[PDB]
């Protein structure tokens, strides 16, 4: 489908309650696999599992790998913006 | 559906 862009608001006790998967060493794109209940991912209701992380708050995750995009993801605060599409 | 590279058994993390 199309590129949506989503806000997530995350409280700084809390993760973003994503499993994530992929990155550019296995040539696919940084992929939710799940939404953990009741985390902000999850509370938001705009992400879905299969959905391509493109961006984060305007950084681009098409060509980044696995642990880069996940340290990236999780140095996020407050009122995060997801750009994805579903795979 | 079907068979999607972004599908398969590949290292995840849990944030």
């Amino acid at each position: 489908g199309p590129i949506r862009k989503v806000l997530l608001l995350k409280e700084d006790h809390e993760g973003l309650g994503i499993s994530i998967t992929g990155g550019k060493e296995h040539g696919v794109p940084i992929l939710i696999s799940e939404i953990h209940p009741g985390q902000p991912a999850d509370r938001c209701g705009g992400l879905h599992v299969g959905d391509a992380i493109l961006a984060v708050n305007g950084v681009n995750l098409r060509d980044t790998k696995h642990k880069e995009a996940v340290t990236i993801l999780s140095q996020q605060r407050g009122e995060i913006e997801f750009e994805v599409v579903y795979v | 559906w079907x068979f999607k590279k972004a599908n398969s058994r590949l290292p995840t993390s849990i944030i």
